[PDB]
């Protein structure tokens, strides 16, 4: 005999749910009411007294009338965990969305889980290698760390993750966790129409990443959760399977987002610039179970979304903490036409030191933030009074940088339609022996336009040929 | 002649100067109309929340 | 007098109806009160339900009957409402009388998922030399224009519109693009003058304007792109292909503003409420290209927005500039200067509708993109040296900057195309004087069409340049060159 | 009766408004029945409201609230040493049970007017350009402010890495005991914090007073007040704690959270009426005590990080108020080299020369100044001009003490150290070496002392002070190792 309960009130995705009975559901619990298409499913968010609970929708509320009966699941949304959600696709409740049957896997684990403790933490320093120039020279991701790529409007995140999808997934011997949030339905299909034509998910067989997507399309509450889904199927791997396990998300910040579009149906007195009052907590619930632990490992990328490339914003703001590895992608940098359109000098490595690099690796990258920073102090006098007002001393080493930012740029394979030009894949070891020699100034009478969206040293040398006649 | 040389590279590289400085005084005149607007409407705001309780 | 079915206006203000009862109300209903005014159930309480008018306030008193509907908001849609002028609701304006419609779509429709899409490959031929080149547009892609007041924005939609015609009289079932121009905010006039544009041109006939304008109620302003889609959507439903213009989401997003600040949400961002983005992105995701598991239709968004004095980092751009598949920005500062369509080629961009380019303009605007985009680079640089290595490049670059510009209701089919961006990319113009650029093209059009008919009626056959198709037009431009 | 109970009348996003309680104090602990404790901040004629100092997910209307009767407090004494420990002091090492020598309360009254003394002792750091520039005594508090990643905690840290040369030693005036309070970071952070700390066997001497990012609010918020009072066991007690606020920010945030979801009407940015308060009575309580009181100290080095070098901002603006003196650290000069990031002009310490070695504060004698005299004139080189000798002598001066004010990461250096490099730097015999060969001149001019002139350091380190017989002597060595 089920936990019965009628809808009292509709505002949106808050739907106020009364309980005849004085056992009222507890906060987290999914509670559901009968369509008649399906299902809605609804998350209790707070208890409002006088046996009223207030629940946010998973979906949306058109066609809920006062009165309609709702049942207690007694459990928050679950999702299937397990090694049978690989190559499926998945909603934020769960259910599986790529019409190829049910996900008949043997558990179903709440999308609600306390973040691991202090003790079960474990701490390492590991390169995580990734093919990308800039990266690899100045800051270093993190095997088992958490790296976030901020942008505004199409400056490249997606793109970039895709590369970083491409570069180390394929090959990587742990499973993968892709999960969307609030950003293309396009991209999507995209993405899973890629992983068949490249192995990495196999209709016929095995295969290594796991599908979770709450779009752009979807109301808030999904928006909302669909990234504790997909962490949570994350999580399994991690725990029950010792398993290392990449995680993708894109896009963090449309779940903060996703929250603040709720905060004031469920009556919180707003804070700065319109947020929920929960914003770094409802980031630290989420964040903080993305980590690596004893029994496993999580690297994780996840895209950032900066709003009105305002990187001061609440939201991207408090992102910063969370991340072992910060790249910055810069309108001004790609209006340039400099790819990946990372800001050398504004990106950040926990692993850039000596320790985990190695001595030369270190003073390489100093000495070249060293050489972009002298160029950005001289910006404003370039502009104005230009080259021919600097001392020759600046003159040659504004000249150097202008080089070694062009050599930052890099051709990407999945970028391939947009430079038009095979996509160049850089060891850690050239980066680092050929920045080195651009800083010994052994190659100033080349012109700079050799350096740019090249891969090593030399294909410098092979431009540079190309180009004299 | 190097000094009439000189004279005519100090009115172009100034020509050029003015005609640049102009160019920033674009971007820092509309930034500036923006983040003027951008504090007046963030007080206000704070206003009308501080008004509402 | 049912409580349940009928309710009585307990107030009526801000855009709001209070109103007691309506106990059997849907979340988001339509309702009809007294006067004939319609409105919708957005806040669903204990003792009464918040109404938002679709109209004047004046329209609605307290004490008032109001009378249930049923219906979730929606409109009609169906192949019978080509060549009408709806408002926000369906209903006809333009005094042609009943709609004949196959049936009525909801307002707010769910977007198809991952599963039924397909990547993008039919090109939307919108005769613009610039943007079919630089920018090529997909048939199921959501492309914005992005610019300041006055820069040819509505331009780009209504000449690809009158593009149209091309194909839009066909026999061939697949490459008709029906049309859907949605105003919003405009001006009454604006909108009953394009109508006439529409049908001096004869393209009236295979588009549907929807128009919610400057003077309306803003619940039907935020309303009618929504309403426009789901009248779009028919087709890429029914294996057809539909054009989408919102024109513009800067206003839609205005009036939601004034909605959301009657209402008293949390303003956030200049004043925007936390969920204006959400408002865009819900709207432009039901442009897709189906599976042909789903019938192959494909709905297309040009969405517009106003940037104001060219900065796109404004949060409404950023908003949609990360939805969209793309922008065809428009610059001030070209368009003061006669450069229309003034396509800032840098700042532009096309996503997916790589794809979707026509190969003879793949072939001969080989780079062009990648190239225009680096003729800025010299030209903003050469403002410092006369150097003969950059002069060739500032030649092509000034010929072509001239080639690209267009008239107005000009449009261009692929074949007319492809040949005058040989004689640009191949050099053919640098001769010729700058001011002749323009007397160039006429001449050589007719030129072309008068003796090499051959080669034209070709390029449009296949879609490809054959080297032999190319061998030829360069025997055909270098002797018109020469006289 | 209500009185010692009540029950919950609404509940969700962390608090619950409890119907009852007659009985209950303003701040006191209750306990939930559901095991989740909580924090009595409203008590309004119907009902009081509650900070809950977990999750809520296990509270329900109509559950049942008691009172404990105190005032929120912690644990305190030399027992939490070597451990780290939850906002209420529980252990979360996962190392059993602290032993505790009693129990402050969370929310201390400050030392008054009187019960104080003139701060006089160093906070040796151990960082060139610190200890000699803006020195740090023993009683002072003193912001470090900058951008995330400009090397805020290094500061702290290195600081807390340079005690090991007294805390290792049987005098306890000198010995100078270490509280780490994170708030808002990531718990993998303190981790990695913590395991720093073993490496250099600093740990022992340390308390991690942690509230990290996951943690309900009202354990963010409460974390530096009694962390401060786990601090002021020390001082109270003739000893001396440092303690780091790592950081403010994070704290004031969660304040903000805590009192927009208990309703109380926001103010600026949304920030409490009373933003300022809550740090500026959790940093008064750093002090050094008078005799009568033993003579311990509170030394606070709060941490601010500000956005897009913005210090005019509501947060940053109040703590500059408070403290007396900040270190400014600039992402602009990190990538110049100069680390740490110290921005001279703008860093200070009040308490100024009054707790600093007199050793260092002699061979250091208007290096501040000069370090300012050398930033106007290498603006007046920027915009193209050769100049004469005396000004291209202090443009070559101040380039060579910059570099030797430059410093690796946990590599603290000691007093005796620190003035031979200065010595050697403002005198002159710096100015013959190439600029790119400071740093390997330094370890070389260091391991010369140590082997051949061990006699001057070990003076140093004893007598404190500088006497003409160790100014002749260090002359005639720096001088040697120049001609090497
Ligand atoms: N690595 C790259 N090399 C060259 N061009 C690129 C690269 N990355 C992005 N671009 C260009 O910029 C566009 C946007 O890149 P994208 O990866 O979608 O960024 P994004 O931040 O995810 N966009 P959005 O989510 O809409 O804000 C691409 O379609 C390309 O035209
Ligand atoms: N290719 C073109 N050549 C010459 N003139 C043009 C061209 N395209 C547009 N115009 C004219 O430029 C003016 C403004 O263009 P329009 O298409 O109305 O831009 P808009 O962005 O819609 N301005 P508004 O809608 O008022 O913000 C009108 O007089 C157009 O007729
Ligand atoms: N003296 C130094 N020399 C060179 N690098 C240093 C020095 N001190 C710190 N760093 C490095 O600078 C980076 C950031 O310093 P950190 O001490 O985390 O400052 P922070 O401002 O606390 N950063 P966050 O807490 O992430 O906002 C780390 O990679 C440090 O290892
Ligand atoms: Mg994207
Ligand atoms: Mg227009
Ligand atoms: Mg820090």
């Amino acid at each position: 005999t089920p936990i019965t309960g009628k809808v009292t009130a509709v505002i949106g995705a808050i739907v106020d749910v009364h309980f005849e009975q004085s056992e009222l559901p507890a906060i987290l619990n999914a509670l559901e009411i009968k369509t008649p298409q399906g299902k809605l499913v609804l998350e209790v968010a707070q208890h409002l007294g006088e046996n009223t609970v207030r629940t946010i929708a998973m979906d949306g509320t058109e066609g809920l009338v006062r009165g309609e009966k709702v049942l207690d699941t007694g459990g928050p949304i679950s999702v299937p965990v397990g090694r049978e959600t690989l190559g499926r696709i998945i909603n934020v409740i769960g259910e599986p969305i790529d019409e190829r049957g049910p996900i008949k896997s043997k558990l179903r684990k709440p999308i609600h889980a306390d973040p691991p403790s202090f003790a079960e933490q474990s701490t390492s320093a590991e390169i995580l290698e990734t093919g990308i120039k800039v990266v690899d020279l100045l800051a270093p991701y993190a095997r088992g760390g958490k790296i976030g790529l901020f942008g505004g409007a199409g400056v490249g995140k997606t793109v970039f993750i895709q590369e970083l999808i491409n570069n180390i997934a394929k090959a990587h011997g742990g499973f993968s966790v892709f999960t969307g949030v609030g950003e293309r339905t396009r991209e999507g299909n995209d993405l899973y129409r890629e992983m068949k034509e490249t192995g990495v998910i196999n209709l016929e067989g095995e295969s290594k990443v796991a599908l979770v997507f709450g779009q752009m399309n979807e109301p808030p509450g999904a928006r909302a959760r669909v990234a504790l889904t997909g962490l949570t199927i994350a999580e399994y791997f991690r725990d029950e399977e010792g398993q290392d396990v990449l995680l993708f998300i894109d896009n963090i910040f449309r779940f903060t987002q996703a929250g603040s579009e709720v905060s004031a149906l469920l009556g919180r007195i707003p804070s700065a610039f319109g947020y929920q009052p929960t914003l770094a907590t409802d980031m630290g619930l989420l964040q903080e179970r993305i980590t690596t632990t004893k029994k496993g490992s999580v690297t994780s990328v996840q895209a950032v979304y900066v709003p009105a490339d305002d990187l001061t914003d609440p939201a991207p703001a408090t992102t910063f903490a969370h991340l072992d590895a910060t790249t910055v992608l810069s309108r001004g940098i790609s209006e340039l036409g400099i790819y990946p359109a990372v800001d050398p000098l504004d990106s950040k490595s926990r692993l850039l030191d000596a320790a985990v690099v190695g001595q030369e690796h270190y003073d390489v990258a100093s000495k070249v933030q060293e050489t972009l920073q002298t160029y950005k102090s001289l910006q404003d006098i370039i502009a104005i009074l230009g080259m021919d007002e600097l001392s020759e001393q600046d003159k040659l080493t504004v000249e150097r940088a202008r080089k070694i930012q062009r050599f930052l740029s890099q051709p990407f394979a999945v970028a391939e339609v947009f430079t038009g030009i095979p996509g160049k894949l850089v060891r850690l070891k050239d980066t680092v022996a050929s920045f080195k020699a651009v800083l010994e100034g052994k190659y100033d009478n080349i012109p700079e336009h050799a350096f740019y969206m090249v891969g090593g040293i030399e294909d410098v040398v092979a431009k540079a040929e190309k180009l004299a006649a | 002649q190097g000094y009439a040389a000189e004279i005519s590279a100090r009115r172009n590289a100034m020509d050029n100067a003015s005609k640049n400085a102009g160019d920033m005084i674009n971007r820092y005149s509309i930034l500036y109309n923006r983040t003027r607007q951008a504090v007046i409407t963030n007080e206000l705001v704070d206003i009308i929340t501080g008004a509402s309780s | 007098a049912n409580l349940n079915e009928t309710g009585r206006v307990l107030a009526v203000g801000d855009g709001i109806a209070r109103v007691f009862g309506l106990n059997n109300i849907q979340a988001e209903e339509l309702v009809e009160f007294s006067s004939g005014v319609k409105g919708m159930a957005l806040n669903l309480e204990p003792g009464q339900v918040g109404i938002v008018l679709f109209g004047s306030d004046r329209l609605v008193k307290e004490g008032e009957l109001v009378k249930r509907t049923g219906n979730i908001v929606d409109v009609p849609v169906g192949p019978g409402l080509l060549g009408r002028v709806v408002d926000a609701l369906g209903n006809p304006i333009d005094g042609k009388g009943p709609i004949d419609a196959a049936g009525r779509s909801r307002a707010q429709v769910k977007a198809p998922g991952i599963l039924p899409r397909r990547s993008v490959h039919e090109p939307v031929q919108t005769g613009l030399k610039a943007v079919d080149a630089l920018v090529p547009i997909g048939r199921g892609q959501r492309e914005l224009i992005i610019g300041d007041r006055q820069t040819g924005k509505t331009a780009v939609a209504l000449d690809t519109i009158l593009n149209q015609k091309r194909w839009n009289n066909g026999s061939d079932e697949s490459k008709k693009l029906y049309c859907v121009y949605v105003a919003v905010g405009q001006k009454r006039s604006t909108v009953a003058q394009l109508v006439q544009t529409l049908e001096q041109h004869d393209a009236m006939k295979y588009s549907i304007i929807v128009a919610a304008t400057a003077s309306e109620a803003a619940p039907l302003q935020y309303l009618a792109p929504f309403t426009a889609a789901s009248i779009g959507e028919w087709f890429r439903d029914n294996g057809k292909h539909a054009l989408i213009v919102y024109d513009d989401l800067s206003k839609q997003a205005v009036a939601y503003r004034q909605l959301s600040l009657l209402l008293r949400r949390p303003p956030g961002r200049e004043a925007y409420p936390g969920d204006v983005f959400y408002l865009h992105s819900r709207l432009l995701e039901r442009a897709a290209k189906l599976s042909e598991k789903e019938g192959s239709g494909s709905l297309t968004a040009l969405p517009v927005i106003e940037t104001q004095g060219g900065d796109v980092s404004a949060y409404i751009p950023t908003n949609v500039i990360s939805i969209t598949d793309g922008q065809i920005f428009l610059e001030a500062e070209l368009f003061y200067k006669g450069i229309r369509p003034a396509i800032n080629v840098g700042l532009s961009v096309s996503r997916v509708g790589s794809a979707a380019q026509v190969k003879a303009l793949k072939q001969v605007a080989g780079s062009l993109k990648l190239f225009l985009a680096q003729y800025r680079e010299v030209a903003a640089f050469a403002q410092s040296d006369l150097d003969a290595s950059t002069k060739q490049t500032l030649v092509r670059g000034e010929r072509l900057t001239q080639l690209l510009k267009q008239n107005q209701y000009s449009p261009l089919a692929t074949e007319e195309q492809v040949p005058l961006i040989y004689a640009g990319v191949n050099g053919h113009l640098d001769g010729i004087e700058l001011s002749r650029i323009g007397e160039f093209e006429s001449s050589f059009l007719s030129y072309l069409k008068s003796n090499h008919n051959e080669l034209l009626t070709e390029i449009r056959e296949k879609g490809e340049l054959s080297k032999e198709l190319l061998a030829s037009l360069k025997s055909a431009t270098e002797s018109f060159v020469a006289t």
